[PDB]
């Protein structure tokens, strides 16, 4: 991106960009770690719990919250983790804590309880050059 | 420093009334000319919408779809931005 | 330059903010702290003395000594194109018959519906309008009419000074249109000869 | 030279003397009307050529040295009522820049229907009226039908 | 105490704003709005697809060829329809002309509103360039109706890009002495910094896009993260600020007037020869010269010009990034030549709405300015 | 609050290439899984984000507009914190003749969905003034063009149209130039409404062909 | 010619677009009558032709109340030209009059507007054979054997009308209120802006006020209803009061809580404005003076001004005449009063009002 | 006991409850009194007396709510209940039992071909 | 009043797509009111009404 400030800031050093970009300001004061990030994760795998096992919304959540974690173990520097899950790690909190915090909505409105013969009608589009052009 | 207001002929030295070289504007490609079948290119007729077979007892397996996504900076992989939009050769 | 200041600052929690707080010192879009003498007199000099208002003003007074962008309108004129989509016209063959054979596509395309048309046949056999009708204050000046005209019989013209002091003046029979051509064929031939090239 | 001054003034003016043409009523709309006055003053008499001449009067000027767009200007004839619609439109794209084709480098096709340029009429009683209008000399009513007279 | 607030009625003379204070301060902002509704949405649908587009110029007056755009995009989605080489660097030219237009009025209104008066005479000859070089293609100022279904509507006049590059070579000069009287100016400054802040979350949750969005610290633009015409090959930069300040949205828009400048260079030495239009006759129309010599062009000028094109049936969101953030059109397509429903998305519409979460905790001198800096046109605003 | 400027350097891709195959193939059938109650249709189409893709449409019921909204907002795979419109389409054939439409943009992973709701004339959609503050006026606009009322809305009133008007002006069966009519009285000395009259009507031109193979 | 005028032409449900067949001319159209004539016959779709001799400014406001083509604008109108008139009424089937003065002036007398005009106005309307009806207006207090001079030369001519066009309405109302008249403004400009106003006598002369739309609304009316061709109609209101009523309403209405009238003999009244009228030729007209400041007024004040018994009036046309004294007719003068008109506290039916509707008005 | 859950009366006197207030702002007190007031807003409910669906009841309410704000914030004038509200009640009930002894049919006959389009 | 058909096939073509034949396909069925009165402008001749239900029956409802 370009700086529309006239002063030469370095953008190197990653405190100065997130200072710069008004992710202290206006996201988190605090800065995002990645154990607050396994913290996190491990709060959305207790909270989903709450979800019935054979559920696909349960089994989602899980795989990707083992996942996030798995990325976590295998990425030491907080760097990494940024250039693999392509955000900053304030954003992958928050991501996280919403998770969790969505799962008692979800819970409560219980989307899995459908009867065994539920049917849903999909129509799906194919385009012209799928014919016309070279297979 | 660029002035504003250029002095005479250095800006507009022609009317757009009294072009110096005659235009010669291409209206129809070389390829379609003699070539003039429609059904080969008829791309405006020949999109179709299918129902698909009805999405119950599928099977959703979450783990090859968090099997092919990378864990480390290396082997990321990204989807380059496309440089234009189809312009079918012309 | 861009830079901030503690105390310019426009609003109140922002300028509360900075007076109790040392949070404005990590920010790098801020001016930092004068750490000796010279520094402390340069910021006394922005600040007293101004010298940010004199730099418009110098602007400001080279500006007063430099060459001027306006036209004496009607004595001179701005600068226009073959493509100009002005008041509109209706032509004839070099021989004097009119182009318009009533096709009534014109008044197909109008968007605004502003032409109205009816037509019989003439006296030698000739299929000819006896109404056509421009509602000049219903027109968008859109230039459909003239894409959709086969014989180059409507046209748009190159003029654009045609303000009245009634409405009724403005609204365009076959006559008055006629009238316009048989003014401004000239014209509308020269810019024509170069736009024929194009369309 | 001061000399070329006033002999472009009076060829501008199209007076005879420089006495003829300051206790003229020329000059008296000069005094009052500021945009005429430069027009005819400042304008015609700097630096620039004559091009020509049309039906109407108006006299039609060139710098190639001014800036773009204030290259071209004309000096009316109609010192009191001047009005751009008395432009033939032969002079009317040279003048407005969209072409470069004047009387004096270009030979029209004059066709035989042409009407002349002349002044607007909006604002008289002589204007264009629809003919359904009061102001014409027969009104029509527009009826599709014919009635029967008994 | 009990203090119960003061409201105030603020212009007929087209916003309509009823405000609360509780002393100098605002408590609450409510636009009235409607007062341009000209229900140009029920109006497209008793139109034909080329006869609605000249609609499309009269929502955003201050930028006309980017509404055009996402109105065209959407048929030519539905229609399956692509667009030669050289119309796409055409349509991303005008895109950014028009873009440099609207951000030089924007500026200078907001700067008159302000207080100051000379940088928009400074600003609107290089507007009056710029409506030259809208003329000199389309034969409108204003309302071009340039841009079709499969193309532009004709080609560029000889002479264009001299004249395009001669004003480019000077307009970084006229945006430098344009700073010289506004960004490093105290009052300015006292009147812009940390007025109307918006943060990255409140900028998603009320819908913002544009300059606004940028203001905040997010790095979006759709001109490169959803391409479209010639977009991807162009070589730019994205301003970013982090305050979300008025001072820090004058700065993005100046940048990105710098940017449109370079895009502009880039176009004008890349201009390739060929066809300007989609070559299916069946829904562009043909030549002139074509349509006098063969009975296929004559017929399918005939039918063009009456009924139009049929739009296959079904249904798209198209959208451009307009120089006030994202304008869209919702196309419903039954399958006539008629569009069965047109509904027209605008930035100022949502931009307006935060007015009451801005001003809250400002003065009255300080409306005008949130005002100025949301970049508001109540054509599109107002359908 | 997503999309923070990150990389200092230019980008010359969009998106990574698990995440955008992910949602331009399997999004549909994820959010069919997942949440199976919430959705009783989906269309895969010409995607509002690019003409190279396809996108989902999703139909739900209005009991369950608000929970899918806010799993659609919420959940760690679709990050849908963008809502850029909502709007109807009228279907006077149809037993509930309206169509509420949701336009939704993923600056995560720029993506882009759409959500719809089919009601009749008297029943009414749940707001999403909660969920996204724009909610607000788009069913403000919504009611005002045709009258399809949002229940639990802060202050549901006309916000387009004229003061006194009554009539959604966006119906099929509502007329174009409407009812009434707008002029000075010099006796009254006041701004009048009276019945329509016309000088010139409008001329409709049936322009459809009877050899034409797409009309649906 | 009877009731072949309202219908045979007629065409469309009657508002602005349509058309009633009427072609009218109507002279003095810029006045305070003849605004209201020209308002009522252009919105019901007939062509209206205005002659006037004031400045196009005065004329503007007739410019608005017709369709495009309907109304007709004729400036530099001389009434002692025949070729005017003759060019004013060529495809008119009816003409109105609303031709009238108040004060004498060195270009023009009482005899030339209220008597020659009319008459050759009548001669050249019968000349033409295409109009049907001419409307011609006088005063209730019209009377041969009147010492005020403009209640005599309009008798007068009354009866060259009557006698050139035999078919001509005369029609006489009252003193007319509205928002430009000039009854109730004069005696506003009397209450108001003076030392003292003088009052005639004992100010118990009683006249008949009429509403200014009913008299519009009476126009139409007598075109519709052929037996009104050739009659004299009185329009007066529903209420009758004398002078010191009429001053008294005035002072209750614009809450002035000092009277400052005082009732003078007649003699006395006319020695004021002897000077004034003695003058009042070698002149050529003055702003702001009184049309109350003369003689002629003196001499009207002391006489009835009402509807005669058995005279065919506002009933005979089915109209039933608004009241005067209260309601929409005395709304204007309301607004002239001390301070403002305003509402008032407005608080003790704001108590069950909902809630942002006090906070809208700061209650 | 009253059908659906007695709304329309609870509106009503909602209405009557503003309707003084009205009076005062738009200035109507010597053109209208409070009792006539009542009796003609109470002559607006009774055209919808027999609608069967409580669903209406509530749009029908919810928009008569919204034309007594529009007439609470002057939003329509004095001019506008004359010509819209009172006027229409005046002339349902004035032209009763009329002094001619026309039917309504030859009224219709003699002013047009065809029948009158609004108000 | 009003009247619900559906339009015949116009006699000029052979073509049958605006019919009944393809009533499934199309939507065919129209609802249709009566005229109302109109007349001639007198300043253009232009065919004047003061009917809003001129068109909107046979534009939109299908
Ligand atoms: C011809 C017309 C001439 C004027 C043209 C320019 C108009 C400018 C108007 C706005 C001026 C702004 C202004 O006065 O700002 C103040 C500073 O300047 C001043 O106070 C300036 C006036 C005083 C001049 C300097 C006085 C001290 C000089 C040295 C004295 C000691 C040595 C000699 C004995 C305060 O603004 P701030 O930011 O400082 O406010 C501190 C808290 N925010
Ligand atoms: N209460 C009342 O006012 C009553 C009025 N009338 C009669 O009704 C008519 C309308 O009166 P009102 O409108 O109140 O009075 P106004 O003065 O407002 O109207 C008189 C009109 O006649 C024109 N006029 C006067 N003298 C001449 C002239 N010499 N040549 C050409 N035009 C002339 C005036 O035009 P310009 O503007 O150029 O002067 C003006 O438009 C009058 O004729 C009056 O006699 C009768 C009874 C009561
Ligand atoms: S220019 Fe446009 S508005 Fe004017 S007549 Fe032609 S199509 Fe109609
Ligand atoms: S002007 Fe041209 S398009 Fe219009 S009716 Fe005549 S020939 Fe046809």
């Amino acid at each position: 991106f370009k700086a529309v400030a006239d002063v030469e800031i370095d953008f190197n050093n990653r405190e100065v960009l997130k200072k710069y970009v008004g992710i202290r300001d206006h996201l988190s004061k605090e800065p995002g770690t990645r154990g607050k990030l396994i913290e996190a994760l491990t709060e959305v795998l207790s909270s989903i719990k709450a979800a019935p096992e054979g559920s696909d919304y349960r089994k989602a959540v899980e795989a990707s919250c083992i996942y996030r974690l798995k990325v976590c173990k295998e990425n030491e520097s907080d760097a990494a983790i940024e250039e693999v899950l392509d955000a900053h790690l304030e954003e992958l909190i928050k991501e996280a804590k919403e998770e969790a915090r969505l799962v008692p909505l979800i819970a409560g409105n219980a989307p899995w309880d459908v009867p065994a013969d539920y049917a849903v009608p999909v129509v799906d589009y194919t385009d012209a050059a799928t014919i016309l052009d070279a297979p | 420093f660029e002035h504003y207001l250029p002095m005479g002929l250095e800006y507009r030295k022609f009317s757009p009334g009294t072009q110096p070289v005659k235009a010669v504007v291409p209206h129809d490609s070389p390829k379609l000319v003699y070539d003039i079948k429609y059904f080969v290119r008829d791309y405006r007729r020949n999109n179709k919408y299918t129902a698909r077979t009805v999405d119950a007892k599928t099977t959703f397996d979450f783990d090859k779809l968090y099997a092919g996504m990378p864990t480390k900076p290396e082997q990321v992989k990204n989807v380059t931005r496309p440089l234009i939009m189809p312009t079918r050769g012309y | 330059g861009t830079e901030r200041r503690p105390g310019e600052s426009g609003a109140w929690k922002q300028i509360e903010r900075q007076r109790y707080a040392s949070d404005w010192e990590n920010d790098p879009t801020f001016k930092r702290t004068p750490k000796n003498l010279a520094e402390v007199l340069d910021d006394s000099a922005s600040m007293l003395l101004l010298t940010d208002v004199w730099r418009g003003m110098a602007y400001t007074l080279g500006a007063f000594f430099d060459k001027k962008v306006t036209i004496m309108y009607p004595f001179e004129k701005g600068q226009l194109s073959p493509r100009f989509r002005g008041e509109h016209a209706l032509r004839r063959y070099p021989t004097g018959e009119e182009r318009c054979i009533a096709c009534k596509l014109c008044e197909a395309i109008c968007p605004a519906q502003a032409i109205t048309i009816e037509a019989e046949e003439r006296e030698d056999g000739s299929r000819r309008t006896t109404r056509y009708d421009i509602d000049m204050t219903k027109c968008i000046y859109c230039g459909f009419c003239q894409e959709a005209c086969p014989v180059d019989a409507i046209v748009e013209g190159p003029n654009f000074e045609f303000s009245t002091e009634t409405r009724e003046e403005l609204l365009y029979d076959k006559q008055k249109l006629l009238e316009n051509g048989d003014k401004w064929e000239t014209e509308i031939a020269t810019n024509l000869r170069t736009e024929s090239l194009y369309r | 030279s001061l000399s070329g001054y006033f002999s472009r003034l009076l060829e501008a003016s199209g007076k005879k003397s420089v006495g003829s043409f300051f206790a003229s009523w020329e000059f008296g709309k000069m005094l009052v009307d500021g945009n005429l006055a430069h027009n005819v003053l400042v304008r015609a008499t700097g630096a620039g050529r004559l091009v020509g001449t049309d039906y109407n009067g108006n006299r039609y000027y060139e710098n190639e040295e001014a800036a773009y767009g204030r290259r071209r200007w004309i000096v009316y004839k109609d010192k009191f009522d001047y009005n751009p619609t008395t432009i033939p439109p032969e002079w009317h794209g040279w003048l407005n820049y969209i072409n470069d084709y004047n009387p004096t480098n270009t030979q029209f096709k004059q066709p035989t229907y042409q009407i002349e340029a002349s002044m607007t009429k909006t604002g008289t009683q002589t204007c264009y009226n629809p003919k359904g209008s009061w102001f014409s000399a027969k009104p029509r009513n527009w009826r599709k039908y014919e009635s029967w007279t008994p | 105490a009990k203090v119960n607030n003061f409201t105030l009625n603020f212009g007929p003379q087209v916003l309509r704003l009823v405000l609360e204070m509780q002393g100098e301060i605002i408590m609450r902002a409510d636009p009235h709005i409607g007062l341009l509704h000209r229900g140009t949405e029920k109006l497209l649908e008793y139109k034909t697809y080329l006869q609605g587009l000249p609609y499309f110029d009269r929502l955003d007056y201050v930028s006309m060829m980017c509404m055009e755009h996402s109105y065209v995009l959407a048929i030519e989605q539905l229609l399956n329809v692509s667009v030669p080489l050289r119309g796409q660097y055409i349509r991303v030219l005008f895109s950014e002309i028009t873009r440099v237009l609207n951000h030089l009025l924007a500026i200078t209104c907001h700067s008159m509103d302000v207080g100051a008066l000379t940088p928009f005479l400074w600003a609107f000859e290089e507007r009056e360039k710029l409506f030259e070089f809208y003329e000199r293609v389309s034969g409108a100022r204003m309302h071009a109706a340039y841009f079709r279904v499969g193309g532009v509507s004709q080609d560029l006049p000889i002479g264009l890009l001299r004249d395009v590059y001669d004003w480019a070579r000077q307009f970084a000069s006229r945006l430098d002495e344009m700073e010289e009287l506004l960004t490093g100016n105290r009052i300015w400054k006292e009147r812009t910094v940390d007025v109307g802040t918006i943060t990255a979350q409140m900028a998603w949750d009320w819908g913002c896009s544009g300059p606004i969005l940028r203001a905040s610290g997010i790095d979006w633009d759709l001109r490169k993260t959803q391409p479209y015409d010639a977009y991807g090959k162009m070589q730019f930069n994205v301003p970013i600020a982090g305050h979300g300040d008025c001072y820090d949205r004058y700065l993005v828009r100046l940048q990105e007037m710098r940017e449109s400048l370079r895009i502009i260079y880039q176009c004008l030495n890349e201009m390739p020869d060929g066809l300007y239009k989609s070559p299916d006759g069946k829904v562009c129309p043909p030549s002139r010269s074509t349509m006098k010599q063969s009975m296929e062009a004559l017929i399918h000028h005939f039918k063009l010009y009456t009924e139009g094109f049929h739009v296959p049936a079904g249904e798209t969101y198209r959208a451009v990034e307009a120089p006030k953030g994202e304008f869209g059109v919702y196309l419903v397509s039954r399958g006539g030549n008629r569009p069965y429903r047109c509904k027209i998305r605008s930035p100022g519409y949502a931009h307006l709405q935060m007015t009451d979460v801005i001003s809250r905790g400002a003065m009255l001198a300080d409306v005008v300015t949130i005002i100025g800096t949301l970049d508001v046109v109540f054509g599109e605003i107002d359908r | 609050g997503y999309a923070y400027a990150r990389k200092t350097t230019d980008k010359d891709y969009i998106a990574s290439e698990h995440m955008q195959a992910f949602g331009n193939t399997q999004l549909t059938d994820y959010i069919i899984k997942t949440v199976p109650k919430f959705v009783k249709m989906a269309v895969t189409g010409p995607a509002q984000s690019s003409v190279l893709y396809q996108e989902p449409t999703i139909y739900t019921t209005p009991e369950s507009l608000v929970p899918l909204m806010v799993f659609l907002r919420d959940h760690t795979n679709t990050q849908f914190k963008c809502l850029l419109d909502v709007t109807a389409v009228d279907f006077p054939e149809r037993a509930a003749r309206f169509e509420v439409v949701y336009h939704l943009l993923s600056p995560r992973w720029n993506n882009r969905i759409r959500v719809k709701v089919c009601v009749d004339e008297v029943t009414a959609v749940p707001t999403l003034c909660k969920v996204f503050n724009t909610a607000n006026w788009f069913e403000r606009e919504t009611w005002d063009m045709f009258g399809v009322f949002f229940s639990g809305h802060p202050d549901l009133r006309r916000i387009l149209t004229d003061y006194g008007f009554t009539g959604h002006p966006l119906r099929k069966d509502f007329p174009m130039t409407g009812y009434q009519e707008v002029r000075y009285d010099y006796g009254k000395k006041r701004v009048v409404s009276e019945p329509l009259e016309l000088t010139q009507e409008f001329r409709y031109f049936d322009f459809n062909s009877p050899w034409e193979t797409l009309n649906r | 010619y009877s009731s072949t005028l309202m219908t045979a032409d007629k065409l469309g449900p009657g508002g602005r677009s349509s058309v009633s067949g009427i072609t009218a001319t109507v002279f003095g159209a810029n006045g305070f009558l003849g605004s209201y004539i020209v308002n009522e016959l252009a919105k019901r779709g007939s062509q209206v032709v205005c002659p006037f001799r004031s400045t196009e400014n005065e004329a503007m406001h007739l410019k608005q109340m017709g369709d495009l083509g309907q109304i007709v604008l004729l400036p530099e109108l001389d009434i002692r030209n025949d070729d005017d008139i003759k060019r004013a009424i060529s495809r008119s089937n009816v003409i109105i009059n609303c031709v009238g003065m108040r004060l004498q002036t060195k270009n023009w007398s009482f005899e030339d507007v209220h008597v020659d005009f009319p008459k050759r106005l009548a001669k050249l309307a019968a000349e033409t054979g295409q109009v049907q009806r001419l409307i011609h207006f006088s005063d209730m207090g019209a009377d041969e054997n009147h010492k005020s001079l403009r209640m005599r030369t309009k008798a007068v001519g009354d009866k060259e009308v009557l006698d050139a066009f035999p078919d001509a309405t005369i029609v006489r109302p009252g003193d007319i209120v509205g928002i430009e008249d000039h009854f109730y403004n004069y005696l506003i400009y009397q209450l108001t802006l003076t030392v003292f106003a003088p009052v005639v006598e004992s100010g118990s002369n009683k006249i008949q006020p009429t509403y200014v739309l009913d008299v519009a609304d009476a126009v139409a009316a007598l075109l519709r209803k052929p037996d009104t061709a050739g009659k004299t109609l009185y329009l007066g209101g529903p209420e009758v009061l004398t002078m010191r009523e009429v001053y008294d309403l005035l002072l209750k209405t614009l809450r002035i809580y000092r009277d400052d009238t005082v009732h003078l003999p007649a003699w006395a009244v006319k020695a004021m404005y002897k000077p004034f009228d003695s003058v009042r030729r070698m002149l050529p007209g003055l702003p702001m003076t009184s049309p109350l400041a003369t003689e002629d007024y003196v001499e009207e004040m002391l006489r009835d001004k009402v509807v005669p018994a058995g005279a065919l009036g506002y009933a005979d046309l089915g109209i039933v005449p608004q009241k005067v004294t209260d309601g929409l007719a005395i709304e204007p003068v309301r607004h002239a009063r001390v301070g403002g008109y305003r509402w008032g506290d407005m608080s003790a039916v704001a108590k069950d009002i909902p809630e942002s509707v006090r906070k809208y008005y700061n209650i | 006991k009253r059908l659906f859950g007695g709304a329309a009366r609870h509106f009503y006197f909602e209405i009557c409850r503003c309707l003084p207030f009205i009076q005062r702002l738009h200035k109507m007190e010597e053109m209208v009194s409070l009792k006539e007031l009542r009796a003609i807003v109470k002559e607006k409910f009774k055209e919808y007396k027999d609608v069967k669906d409580g669903r209406v009841v509530d749009l029908l309410i919810f928009k008569g709510r919204e034309e007594i704000e529009t007439y609470l914030l002057m939003h329509k004038q004095r001019h506008h209940v004359v010509t819209e509200v009172v006027e229409p009640y005046y002339a349902k009930q004035r032209a009763v039992k009329k002094v001619t002894t026309n039917s309504p049919f030859l009224d219709s006959f003699l002013s047009s071909g065809y029948a009158a389009i609004g108000v | 009043k009003a009247r619900i058909y559906a339009p015949a096939r116009t006699a000029s073509q052979s073509g049958l797509a605006r019919t009944v034949d393809f009533a499934t396909t199309t939507p065919a069925w129209k609802i249709e009111f009566e005229p109302t009165a109109k007349w001639q402008n007198p300043l253009m001749g232009w065919t004047s009404s003061a009917d809003p239900l001129e068109n909107v029956g046979r534009s939109a409802l299908v």
